[PDB]
RNA sequence: ACGAGACUCUGGCAUGCUAACUAGUUACGCGACCGGUCGGCGUAACUUCUUAGAGGGACAAGUGGCGUU
């Protein structure tokens, strides 16, 4: 019987997502940031919010939490998004192409390309899961 | 001489007045050795005298705990003994002696010094007692 | 909007006077 | 540069380096605070049996202490608490002696100047009042010195006329003289707010920042901006050392130090084993203490272990 | 109810109970805004009044319950700290200058 | 009725309409061949080394 | 060191089963000079499951609720069990208590069948912690069955309680109920 | 949005009450006896019990296991 009520969860997530720089692994920091901006008027509530921010910090070192968004994690993810590989994946020297798509390319006036490699197709013609 | 450690078990009214002399505990006029219950004597006399009799000659303590009930002043006397010894050796010997005497008094008692707020509980209307009602419904 | 007949109807939507109140409310 | 090795393991403490204003002191007896509702001490034995033995427990306090300082003489001291009690502790017997209220609001530390005659601590309660060891308020210091929440005011052991400065959590820093009594300039315009910073004891280069770990150095000579340099992570310790031009920031797993040669990371000189207290988020730093001889360094952590740089070459 | 809403209260409910139409008695209530029914913050955050009105048919009971705003004397504005309920006071964020060079006097 | 230091690596939990019966899967220390599942009353924690007294007549069902 | 006078020692207990290290707590710091020092195990998050044998003897004897009123009586009967078993056996009372309860008691005690059972029982491999604790429970309830409501002179009733609990005389009623339980246990076999 | 929770009162927890003639008490003036009848003027420091009388914090600066972690 220790399920954190939505009051605690919302307050803790808002506090963490907003002023994570001031928030480490403690309680008085949370009570201070409360009494500064969004003051909470009780004591057991402040203890439970400190406990939930502690738990969320324990779960946030291993990875980004679903309900929170720091500038740090968003920054890391946008740097990963902006990643430009040195060599393109589509820049292959040789591309394997089946005879049917080869004929299709020939019909598109693209049969004179030299970067293709006609690959022998499947010997058999079975591709379905046995019914049952 | 002020050590400010006391000894308090349950709600017994106690006094720990410190001034140099032998360590003696007076209970209903009966000192530490000859005790009022007359049946829990070894459990209180074992820790101190087996190590030395002059051991308590450091600072005399007026311990006049007007305790009623045997579980009240019994183990309150040992609470007082341990607390007075630990505080005297804390403030007035040195830190290393603090560490060793705290180690021996903690192997004496791991963690049972201080309790939670609880006592005999209140009574509710509709029944004779705290958790009980009138005639039964089978 | 007339509220007297509305309250009289809302007190009992299927009473003795329900038909007259509903008819008066229509128009 | 320098070659350093770590000798002796820490096994008998739970405290930190929380806030010790730089003050000359003997290399044997050191003082500090903690978050264990107690005041801790530092006795040097240079032995593996105990890396540090507290001297005496200055008991009588019911709260944590956010600021404790002993002066050159053991009979002059200052302290503060979360509620703000200013208690006078003697080191001879480890007992309190006198009681006042020092911190109107829990502040990082008390202010210091080259005169050491003004006792004013930061307050968020908007009820600034003068403190005096005598107990008499000669004049109320109310305006032109602390416009907003002031973070810390550093010592000024300089060879010139006294200039002191007040740093705060509101993107501000104020100059202050006892021969001026006026506000010359006031700076503003940081990207993020402040946690704790240092300043020049001679009022030449003011270090600000901490929302990202950068030390922005203002010039107080004309009140303009000098430059901004990069330091460590988000911490309340961006310490431009007065003894060393070196920049020290305990970030990630290392005390990254930048030298005057290239202002980059050159030496780690770490000989410390791992611990379970570091398996969580990497250790940060809160404050640093430097010896008056420019030889010894004491750095804290959130790792519960206190790191020391000592020049012994054992 | 419209008066109370225009008065500044963030909730009111009024109940008129008894005979309004017919021989039998109806309990008719209107509630708007918010209204706490439980806990301690119903004494210092809710005002309740019970009154009786006579009629040729009988007596009608009037129960009026009103919510109060946060700060005393009807939400004058924030004052010395006496917190009593949850609130998210969001101040204006810091703004940086767009121009590459700083202020010149 | 074999006697051995049974290395328990499988304790599933309690089941029964009186709720004191835990199902322990007694596994032998260095056998890795046979295991027995038993309904027994009392706290038999995960990882403990049981005293082997009987290796048949498993927890009965139905 | 700490001992019992200049004539008795308390460091003569070594079983070496390597199985009493998960529930019987002797590992790190659970040692006491005190047989019982006002435990607050109720307020703890079920931190009462590493309880030793002497406290089981302390807390598992009283019939109904007709002893409570002063834990003075609990600690006094702990002390007098100490001394009386010492007088009976001439050595460490706890050591011979363990010796005379292990050699008997629950080999496969009362435990139900499947999801619900009251017709018969199951011959259950009794865990060492619960076997030892329930054997001490057997001795305690046999002590309050024989020493209490006895038709003879009560200063040897602990000797005859030991006889009933280990040797197996047809005197104690609890031992014949346990005999029926053992008959069920053999019905399993 | 109401209810639940939070909230309020209440319970074997405090070495600050610049705190008390009802409760003992550092240095006075009582005092056989191996610094006390200064609680028998009244200690201006008190405080430990009492005042549950007023201001406080400490389930996560925790560990192991189960659980979609």
């Amino acid at each position: 019987g220790r399920v954190r009520t939505k009051t605690v969860k919302k307050a803790a997530r808002v506090i963490i997502e907003k002023y994570y720089t001031r928030l480490g692994n403690d309680f008085h920091t949370n009570k201070r940031v409360c009494e500064e901006i969004a003051i909470i008027p009780s004591k057991k509530l402040r203890n439970k919010i400190a406990g939930y921010v502690t738990h969320l910090m324990k779960r946030i070192q291993r990875g980004p939490v679903r309900g929170i968004s720091i500038k740090l994690q968003e920054e890391e993810r946008e740097r990963r998004d902006n990643y430009v590989p040195e060599v393109s994946a589509l820049d292959q020297e040789i591309i394997e192409v089946d005879p049917d798509t080869k004929e299709m390319l020939k019909l598109l006036d693209f049969g004179s390309l030299s970067n293709l490699q006609v690959t022998q197709p499947t010997v058999g013609m079975n591709f379905k899961t046995p019914r049952g | 001489q002020s050590v400010q450690v006391f000894g308090r078990k349950k709600t017994a009214t106690a006094v720990a007045h410190c001034k140099r002399g032998n360590g003696l505990i007076k209970v209903n006029g009966r000192p530490l050795e000859m005790i009022e219950p007359r049946t829990l004597q070894y459990k209180l006399l074992e820790p101190v005298l087996l190590l030395g009799k002059e051991r308590f000659a450091g600072v005399d303590i007026r311990v006049r705990v007007k305790g009623g009930g045997h579980v009240a002043q019994i183990y309150a006397i040992r609470q007082s003994i341990s607390k007075a010894l630990v505080a005297y050796y804390q403030k007035y010997v040195d830190e290393a002696s603090k560490k060793e005497i705290k180690d021996i008094l903690i192997q004496y008692d791991r963690t049972l010094l201080v309790a939670d707020p609880r006592r005999c509980e209140s009574k509710k209307f509709g029944g004779p007692g705290a958790r009980a009602r009138y005639q039964k419904s089978y | 909007f007339p509220y007297e007949v509305s309250d009289a109807l809302q007190d009992d939507p299927k009473g003795k006077y329900s038909k007259k109140l509903l008819n008066k409310l229509v128009g | 540069t320098e070659q350093m090795t770590l000798r002796g393991t820490l096994k008998g403490h739970n405290g930190w380096v929380t806030q010790i204003a730089t003050t000359p002191q003997f290399p044997d007896m050191i003082l500090s605070a903690s978050r264990d509702k107690t005041i801790i001490m530092w006795k040097l034995t240079r032995d593996e049996t105990n890396y540090g033995i507290p001297q005496r427990a200055l008991r009588g306090h019911s709260h944590f202490v956010s600021d404790v300082v002993i002066s050159s003489d053991g009979q002059f001291a200052l302290s503060g608490s979360w509620d703000g009690t200013l208690r006078l502790w003697d080191l001879t017997t480890g007992t309190t002696t006198r009681r006042f209220v020092g911190h109107t609001k829990d502040v990082l530390s008390v202010a210091f100047s080259s005169d050491n005659r003004q006792i004013v601590s930061g307050s968020r309660d908007k009820t600034i009042k003068l403190w005096n060891t005598l107990g008499v308020c000669k004049y109320t210091v109310q305006d032109e010195s602390h416009s907003e929440w002031v973070s810390c005011v550093r010592f000024s052991p300089n060879s010139s006329n006294p200039i002191i400065v007040s740093c705060g959590w509101d993107k501000l820093v104020k100059v202050w003289n006892l021969a001026n009594c006026k506000l010359k300039t006031n700076h503003i315009g940081h990207t993020g707010y402040l946690n704790t910073v240092t300043v020049s004891p001679d009022g030449s280069l003011c270090a600000s920042g901490g929302k990202d770990g950068q030390a922005m150095l203002w010039d107080l000579n004309e009140g303009k901006h000098l430059y901004t340099l990069d330091g460590g992570d988000i911490i309340n310790a961006l310490c431009f050392s007065p003894n060393r031009y070196w920049l020290c920031a305990a970030t990630g797993p290392s005390i990254k130090i930048w030298d005057l040669e290239g202002k980059i990371i050159v030496d780690e000189l770490k000989q410390e084993v791992i611990s379970t207290s570091s398996k969580a988020e990497p250790p940060q730093c809160t404050s640093l203490a430097w010896s008056a001889d420019g030889q010894t360094l004491f750095a804290g952590y959130t790792d519960n272990l206190v790191r020391v740089w000592q020049v012994t070459i054992g | 109810l419209r008066f109370i809403m225009e008065s500044g209260a963030k909730g009111c409910e009024v109940v008129v109970s008894g005979k309004l139409r017919g021989q039998r008695a109806k309990s008719m209530k209107f509630v708007d805004g918010l209204m706490i029914h439980s806990g301690d913050p119903v004494n210092y955050y809710v005002d309740t009044a019970v009154r009786h009105v006579l009629l040729r048919q009988g007596v009608l009971g009037i129960k009026v319950k009103i919510m109060l705003p946060w700060d005393p004397t009807g939400k004058i504005g924030p004052k010395k700290p006496l917190p009593d309920h949850v609130s998210i006071v969001e101040p204006k964020d810091e703004i940086l200058p767009t121009t590459p060079i700083s202020e010149q006097k | 009725q074999p006697i051995k230091l049974a290395r328990v690596t499988k304790v599933l939990g309690r089941t029964g309409s009186q709720g004191q019966c835990t199902q322990v899967r007694v596994e032998f220390m260095d056998d890795t061949s046979r295991s027995i599942i038993r309904n027994v009353k009392g706290p038999v924690r995960e990882g403990d080394v049981l005293t082997l007294l009987e290796s048949e007549r498993e927890a009965r069902r139905l | 060191d700490i001992k019992l006078f200049g004539k008795w020692s308390t460091d003569d207990v070594q079983i070496n089963d390597i199985s009493l290290q998960d529930y019987i707590a002797v590992k790190e710091k659970y040692a006491k000079y005190l047989p019982h020092s006002a435990g607050r195990y109720a307020a703890k998050r079920f931190r009462k499951a590493q309880c030793p044998i002497v406290e089981r003897l302390t807390n598992s004897m009283m019939m109904h609720g007709r002893n409570n009123g002063k834990k003075l009586m609990t600690v006094r009967i702990v002390k007098h069990a100490f001394e009386i078993i010492h007088l009976l056996t001439g050595e460490n009372p706890l050591q011979v208590l363990v010796n005379a309860i292990i050699n008997s008691g629950p080999r496969e005690d009362s435990t139900r069948i499947g999801r619900a059972g009251t017709v018969r029982r199951q011959a259950v491999d009794v865990s060492p912690l619960r076997r030892v604790n329930q054997a001490i429970w057997l001795l305690c309830t046999g002590a309050r069955e024989a020493a209490f409501r006895n038709i003879k002179t009560i200063a040897e009733c602990l000797a005859d309680e030991l006889i009933n609990a280990a040797k197996g005389s047809s005197n104690s009623y609890a031992i014949k109920k346990k005999d029926e339980l053992e008959r069920v246990a053999k019905s399993n076999r």
